[PDB]
RNA sequence: CCAUGAGUGU
RNA sequence: CCAUGAGUGU
RNA sequence: UGUGAUGAAACACUCAUGGUCUGAAGACUCCC
RNA sequence: GGGAGUCUUGUGAUGAAACACUCAUGGUCUGAAGA
C-alpha cells in the first residue's frame, strides 16, 4: 500500500508508516506547473505521478482527491482516497525540508521565491477564468440600464418643474417623458411651436390645438433664449439616454437569450438579468429554491418577516411580470409562487448546459394561472 | 443519467426507501427538491436521496454540487414515484431529505458509510 | 510622537503630536501603503498605522488579547484574506521569515489582494473555496495558526475542516464569530456560544474568547488550541 | 365721521350706524377691476373712490387698509383705519345683496359668473408674476446640477465596475472618472491605445507607459465589439454629462452675479444657489437668522438634536465652502457661524435691493477665519 | 352597488360589489374627476368617490362628526385650498347656490387649482397669505364655516384673524390643527388642548374634537361657534 | 432711513429706552438682531425695537416685514449704541425685543398703544 | 434589512 | 429626519 | 466681539460576502 | 346530512408586507464672552 502525494514540489510515494519510498521532482517550470494544477481540479493527474506510478509498482494507492481516483483506475490501477490522511500532514509538516531533500530547489530562499510567483500566476490564471464568464456582462447591462432608468426619471422630473417656469401648462398635457422631452429639445419658446412641426411626432391634430391653444394662453413668464437653452440641454439628455436605453435593451437580450434562455422564455432579458444581478451569477440562481427565487429583491420586506414572524414578501423583482401586477391583489401570490417554481427549473436547466424547453415550461405556466383566474 | 455521479445496488437502494420510511414515522424528513435543497444549505440534512428518472434531470443536477459544499452525503434511488410513494404523498417525488433520522439511525449510518466504500473512501 | 515596543512582536503603539495613542505595525515595504493608513517615521524606521476599526486583529488586541500566536517567523493559514487589509499587518508581523497562504473566493476582491501579495513576499495568494481544502492541497505547508475571517453560515465547520488538513498539533486558531452572517434572526449572544462548543467538541482548547464591540458589531472572537 | 368700503363691487361709504351714505359703482369690467386690486394692495384708492370722497364731504374718514392712509392724506383728507371694523363686516353680511342694490348687475345669478371670472383672471396675473421672478431659474438649474453631479458619479462607478471585466487594472490607475471614461470611449479594446492618442489627454509620459504596459499585461476578459460597444455608451453619456455640468455653471454664475451678487461674493455661485433651493427663494433667505442659514441642509442632524437634545450639526450645505471642510474639526463651528453670519447680511443687502457690497463682507469674514486658524 | 343619502345633505354611502362602504359626492362636473377618484353611476346619476386618507374633511366624517356645517348652499372661505382635493368636494356638496372661496399663497399648487376652479363655477381661487385677509378682503362676502387646513406655527391665530373679518356671528370654524407644523418636540396632545384654549378665548365654543388618525398622523380637527 | 416707516417722537423713543431696561430686571429681553428675528419667528416678543442708524441699512429691514406677518408691533429708537447700552450691553445693538415685561406691563402697553395712533389706527 | 471587507461625488 | 397635499420610473 | 463670542453629529452614492418565506392541499362530479 | 368517484398537485397545493424616485408647506442649534 503506497500512500501518494501531489505538490508543486513534484509527485511523491509514501508508506503508511510516513517514509518516502520513490519521488518524481517536477520541472522548474511556472508555466507547465500552473496548467498541471488547473487540470488537477478536473481529477487529471500530474504527469509526473504518472511516471511514479510507473516505477513503484503498487497493488493499493490511495491519492488525496477523490476527482482523481477514477482517472488513475483507468490507468490500471485500484485506487481510493483518504481526505486527511496522516501521510498527508507528514509531507507538508516536513515541506520546508522535503524540497530541499528531492532536489526541487538548492535551498529554502529560492523555494519561496517560486512557490510566491506560482501562486502570483496561478490565480492570475484563476482571475482571468472568471471574467470570461458570459453571465457578467449580462449582469453589469441591466445595472446599467436600471440606472439610465432612475436617471431618466430624475432628469424628466426636473425638465418638467424647470420648463413649466416658461410653459406650465405643457406637463399635464403630455403625459409620456420623452414626447414631454422632444417638444422642450426642438422649440423652447412656446411661440416658436408650429402646426407642421407638430404634425411630425404623431400627434392627431386634435392634441395640437390643445397644445397650441395651451401656449397662446399660457400663463407662464417671458424668458430670455439662455435661459431656454439652459433647460434645452437635459431635454436632449433626456432623448439621449432612452435611445441608449433601447439599444442596450437589445444588446441584453442578446446577450441573455445566449447564456439563459429558459429563463429569458419565461421572464424576459430585462427580469431575467435582473435576476442573475441579484442571485450574483448564473450557476447561483441554479442552485436556489423557489423560494428564495421568489422573494428576491424584497430583502428589507423578507428579514422584516423573518426576525419578527410577520407576514413575509409575495414577491421580490418578481413583481414586473405582467401577470402578477396587473392581476387582483388576491391572485398575486399564488402567480408568483408559481412562477418561482417554473424559474427555477428554467435556471437549472440553463446553467447545467440544457437547450431551450422554454416553451412547455411557458405553457405550463400559463396553464397554472388560467386556472388561479377562474376563481 | 447524468446527475448520477455513482452506482447504486438495488440492495442499497432498498435499505434508503426504508430508511426514509422510519424517519417519516420516528424523525423528520424533508420531501421534495426544493424542501431539500433548503434542507442542505441550512445544513440540516444528513441524508440526501435522489432519484433516477427525474425529467428533465437539470432539475435535481444541483444537490450533488450543493451537497459537497456543505458536505452531507447524497444517495440514489431508481424510482421517483416509489421515493414519493415512500414519503407518505400518493404523486412522486424527485429528491427528498433526512433531517433527523429517529429509529433508522443504525440504518442510516450503514447506508451513508457503504455510499462511502463505493465512493473509492478509506 | 514616540513610538515604542509592545507586549507583542512587531506590535507598536504610538505617542502622537496631540496625545493619541493607535496601534501600528513594522514597514515591510517601506513608502507604500496598502489602504490609507498613515506612514510613520520614528528614528528613520517605518511604521504602518494598523486601524483597529478595519482589522479584527487590531481589535481583539485593543480588547485585551492576552497573547498573540501570530510573531516573527510564524507560519499562518488566512482563510478568507479579501482586499489584504489585515493580512498585510501580519506580514510585517511574521516579516519574510514566516510564510503566509491566503485563500479567498471573490475574485472581485482577490483583484486587489494581487497587489498587495505582489508587493510583499510573505504572502501567497489563492483564489480558492474554503471549504475544498483539496484545490490548495497542493501548493501549501502546514502552519502554526489558522486565522480564520469568512462569512459563512457554516464557517466554524469549515475552519475545523481546514484545521486537521494543515494545522499543526498545539497550533493555534484565531475563529472570527460572524454572528450575523450565520443567522441573523438568533442572538449574537446565543451564536458565539454554540460555535464554540463545536470547536470544544472537535478538541480545540479555548483559551480566550473576545468581543470586538465597538470596533466591530455583532462579531466575537476566538482563540484555541488545535490537539 | 364716514368709514370707506373697497372693493370689486366699487366703493361706499357708511355712517357708523351702518347705512350707505353714498356710492360709486364700478364699471363691469374684468381689465379695470383686476387692475385696481393689484393697485390697491400697494395703497392706491381705487378710481371710483376718489370720485366718492369727493361728492360726500367727509372731515374724518376711515379706511380698511392701512397702506390708503398715506396716499389719502396726500389727497387733503384726515385719515385713518380699523381693520375688521363693525362697518366692514356690515358690508360683507349684505354682499349676496348689495351688488344688485347699487347696481352693479341686474340679477345674483351673474354677479358671481363674473366674480369667478374675476377671480380666475385675479389670480392668473399673480400666477404670473411669481414665474417671472429671477431667483427661480437660478434654483431650478442648481438643482439640476447636483441631478447630474450624482448621475456622473452613478455611471462612473458603473462603468468602471464593467469595463474592468476586460481590463481591470486600468480602474485603479486612472483616479478621475473624466479621464477613465474618456479612455474607454475614444478606445475601446484595450489593445487600442497609442501613445499620441494619449498625450492628447494631458496624460504625461510617464504614467502612458504604465497603462500601456497594463493593457498589455491585462488578466482581463477578451470581449467583442457588441460588448465594448455596449460599455462605450455609458462611458459617452458620461463625457456629455461634464460638458452639460460646465454650461450650467456658467449659466448660474450669470444668474446668481445678477439676482444675488452679495452672496454669491462670499460663497460663490453653486453654493450661493444651493442656499436659495433649500429656502426656496432669495426674500426667504434673507429672513433667516444666521443660526438657520448655518445648518440649511443639515435637516436630519438638526431634527435629531431637537428631538433628543443631543448635539446639534455645525454645519450643513455651508460645509461644502473651502474654509470649513478644508479646516480641522474644532474650527469649523467657528468659521461657518462667521460664514452664517455674513451670509445673512450677504442675503438681506441683496434682497432689499441694496447695491453690491460683498468685498468688504469677504474682507471682514477673511479676517475673521485668520484670528480663529492663529491659536 | 348601491348608493344612498347619510345624515349629512349630499353626502352619500356606497354599498359595494364586494361589500365594503366608501364615501361619495354628487358630482357636479360629471365624467370629470380631479384628482385619481373613481366615478360611480346608479339609478342614473354620478357620484364621486372620496376618499378619507387623502381629505381631512371625510376623515372627521369617519371618525364621528357630530354635525356638518358644509350642505347645500354654504358659502364657506376655505384657507389652505392647496391641489384642490379636499374643496373639490365641498365644492359638490354646496352645489352652485353655495360659494366657496379658496386661500391658497403657493404658486406651484395654485397651478393646479387653477384647473379645478375652471370647471367649477362653485369655486373662486385666490392666491394669497392667509395672513393678510386685507389682499382677498375685495373679492370675498362673510361666510357660513371657515375651513382651515393650513401649515403654519401660527395657524391659530391665522384662523381668528380671519373669522373677525368673514365668519357670521353662530357661524362654524373647522380648524384642522397640524401638530408637527405647529412643533415637531412638543406631544401632539398637548398642542391640541393649547390650541383649543386659544378658541375658547376668542369666544369659539368648541363643539367637537376629532382625532384624524389613522387617516392623517399627528391631526385634530376642531369644529366650533363663533361668538 | 429708509427701512424707518414712522417717526417717532423723542419722548416716545426714550420711554422705549426706558421700558426695555425694567424688563432686563423683571422681565425677559433679547438683544441682538439674529435673537429677535428668532423672537419674532417664535412669536415670544411683544414688543421689538429697532435702530434707526444702522449700517447698512438691510441689516435690519426684514423685520418690518416679518413683523407685520406675524403682527407683533415695533417702535424705533435713534441710537444703536444706546439701545445696546440699554440691554445691558457696552455694545451697540441694531434690534432688540422683549418678551416678558414685568415692571415694564403699563409702560409698555402705553407705548404699543401710542405708536398704534401714530399708525393711523383706530 | 443586518453584519463584514473595499471605494466614489458636492 | 417627522407630518400634510400633488405626482413619477421598473 | 449682539453687524454674533462660546459650545456643538454637513449631505449624496458604488462594489464584494454571508444571513433568502411556508410545505399538502385546492377545485369538481355522481348515488339516497 | 351519509356514502361514492374525477381533475390539478412535492417538477410545489395553501397562507403571505415587491422595489425605486420628484415637487410644494411648515416644524430650522446655542447667545457673551474670546487672545
Ligand atoms: N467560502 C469562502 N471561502 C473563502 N473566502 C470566503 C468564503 N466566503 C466568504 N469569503 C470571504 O471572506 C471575507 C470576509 S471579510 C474578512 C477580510 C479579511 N479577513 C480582513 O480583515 O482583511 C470576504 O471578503 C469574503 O469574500
Ligand atoms: N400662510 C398661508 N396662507 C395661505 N396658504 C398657506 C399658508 N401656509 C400654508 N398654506 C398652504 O396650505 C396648504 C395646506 S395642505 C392642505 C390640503 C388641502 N386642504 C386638502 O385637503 O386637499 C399648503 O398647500 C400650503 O401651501
Amino acid at each position: 500500500k503506497i500512500y501518494l502525494i501531489e505538490h508543486v514540489i513534484g509527485a511523491v510515494a509514501y508508506d503508511e508508516n510516513g517514509n518516502i519510498v520513490d519521488y518524481i521532482t517536477n520541472p522548474r517550470d511556472l508555466g507547465k506547473i500552473t496548467e498541471e494544477l488547473l487540470n488537477n481540479e478536473k481529477g487529471i493527474p500530474f504527469s509526473a505521478t504518472v511516471e511514479l506510478l510507473k516505477k513503484v509498482n503498487p497493488q493499493e494507492v490511495v491519492v488525496e482527491n477523490e476527482a482523481e481516483v477514477p482517472k488513475l483506475q483507468a490507468l490500471g490501477y485500484r485506487v481510493s482516497y483518504e481526505p486527511y490522511s496522516k501521510v498527508s500532514r507528514i509531507f507538508r509538516e516536513s515541506l520546508p525540508k522535503v524540497a530541499i531533500d528531492i532536489k526541487f530547489a538548492s535551498n529554502e530562499e529560492d523555494y519561496y521565491n517560486f512557490l510566491h510567483e506560482l501562486s502570483l500566476e496561478y490565480t492570475r490564471r484563476k482571475l482571468r477564468s472568471a471574467a470570461q464568464k458570459r453571465d457578467l456582462l449580462a449582469i453589469q447591462a441591466v445595472r446599467a440600464m436600471d440606472d439610465i432608468d432612475k436617471t431618466i426619471n430624475l432628469f424628466s422630473e426636473r425638465l418638467r418643474e424647470w420648463y413649466s417656469i416658461h410653459f406650465p401648462e405643457l406637463d399635464k398635457l403630455i403625459e409620456d417623458h420623452e414626447e414631454y422631452a422632444t417638444i422642450v429639445s426642438r422649440f423652447g419658446d412656446r411661440g416658436f411651436l408650429t402646426i407642421d412641426s407638430l404634425k411630425e411626432l404623431g400627434f392627431n391634430e386634435q392634441r395640437i390645438n390643445r397644445i397650441l391653444d395651451a401656449a397662446k394662453k399660457s400663463i407662464g413668464a417671458d424668458i430670455s433664449e439662455d435661459d431656454l437653452s439652459a433647460m434645452r440641454m437635459i431635454a436632449n439628455t433626456i432623448l439621449d439616454l432612452y435611445n441608449i436605453r433601447r439599444n442596450l435593451n437589445n444588446y441584453l437580450e442578446g446577450v441573455m437569450k445566449e447564456v439563459a434562455p429558459n429563463v429569458t422564455a419565461l421572464v424576459g432579458p430585462a427580469l431575467g438579468a435582473r435576476l442573475l444581478s441579484i442571485a450574483g451569477s448564473l450557476d447561483e440562481l441554479a442552485k436556489m429554491p423557489a423560494s428564495t427565487i421568489q422573494v428576491l429583491g424584497a430583502e428589507k420586506a423578507l428579514f422584516r418577516a423573518l426576525r419578527s414572524g410577520g407576514r413575509p414578501p409575495k414577491h421580490g423583482i418578481i413583481f414586473q411580470y405582467p401577470a402578477i401586477h396587473t392581476s387582483p391583489r388576491w391572485q398575486r401570490g399564488k402567480i408568483a409562487r408559481a412562477l418561482a417554481a417554473k424559474l427555477a427549473i428554467a435556471a437549472r436547466v440553463d446553467a447545467f448546459s440544457g437547450r431551450f424547453i422554454g416553451d412547455q415550461l411557458n405553457e405550463q405556466l400559463k396553464k397554472r394561472i388560467d386556472e388561479i383566474k377562474e376563481k | 443519467a447524468s446527475y448520477v455521479k455513482f452506482e447504486v445496488p438495488q440492495d442499497l437502494a432498498d435499505k434508503v426507501l426504508e430508511a426514509v420510511r422510519k424517519a417519516k414515522e420516528s424523525g423528520k424528513i424533508k420531501k421534495g427538491t426544493n424542501e431539500t435543497t433548503k434542507a442542505v444549505e441550512r445544513g440540516q440534512a444528513k441524508l440526501v436521496i435522489i432519484a433516477e428518472d427525474v425529467q428533465p434531470e437539470e432539475i435535481v443536477a444541483h444537490l450533488p454540487l450543493l451537497c459537497d459544499e456543505k458536505k452531507i452525503p447524497y444517495v440514489y434511488v431508481s424510482s421517483k414515484k416509489a421515493l414519493g410513494e415512500a414519503c407518505g404523498l400518493q404523486v412522486a417525488t424527485a429528491s427528498a431529505a433526512i433531517l433527523e433520522p429517529g429509529e433508522a439511525k443504525d440504518l442510516v449510518d450503514e447506508i451513508i458509510k457503504r455510499v462511502n466504500e463505493i465512493k473509492g473512501k478509506t | 510622537i514616540t513610538v515604542k515596543q509592545t507586549n507583542m512582536e512587531n506590535i507598536y503603539e504610538c505617542e502622537f503630536n496631540d496625545g493619541s495613542f493607535r496601534l501600528c505595525t513594522r514597514n515591510l515595504v517601506p513608502n507604500f501603503n496598502v489602504y490609507g493608513e498613515r506612514l510613520i517615521k520614528y528614528e528613520g524606521v517605518e511604521y504602518r498605522e494598523w486601524n483597529a476599526f478595519r482589522s479584527k486583529l487590531a481589535g481583539a488586541i485593543l480588547k485585551g488579547l492576552k497573547t498573540n500566536p501570530i510573531r516573527k517567523g510564524t507560519k499562518v493559514l488566512y482563510l478568507g484574506a479579501a482586499s489584504g487589509t489585515t493580512i498585510s499587518h501580519v506580514s510585517d508581523i511574521i516579516e519574510l521569515n514566516g510564510k503566509a497562504y491566503g485563500v479567498e473566493f471573490s475574485p472581485r476582491v482577490v483583484r486587489e489582494l494581487l497587489l498587495v501579495a505582489q508587493r510583499r513576499p510573505n504572502i501567497f495568494p489563492l483564489l480558492a473555496d474554503a471549504r475544498f481544502p483539496q484545490s490548495y492541497k497542493s501548493v501549501v505547508e502546514n502552519v502554526d495558526v489558522l486565522y480564520v475571517d469568512i462569512a459563512q453560515p457554516d464557517q466554524t465547520d469549515i475552519a475545523i475542516y481546514n484545521a486537521k488538513f494543515f494545522l499543526k498539533v498545539n497550533g493555534d486558531m484565531l475563529l472570527v464569530i460572524k454572528a450575523r452572517s450565520i443567522d441573523v434572526t438568533k442572538d449574537p449572544k446565543e451564536i458565539y456560544k454554540t460555535e464554540v462548543e463545536k470547536l470544544e467538541n472537535s478538541n480545540f482548547e479555548t483559551i480566550q474568547i473576545i468581543n470586538l464591540d465597538p470596533y466591530d458589531k455583532d462579531h466575537a472572537i476566538v482563540l484555541s488550541k488545535y490537539k
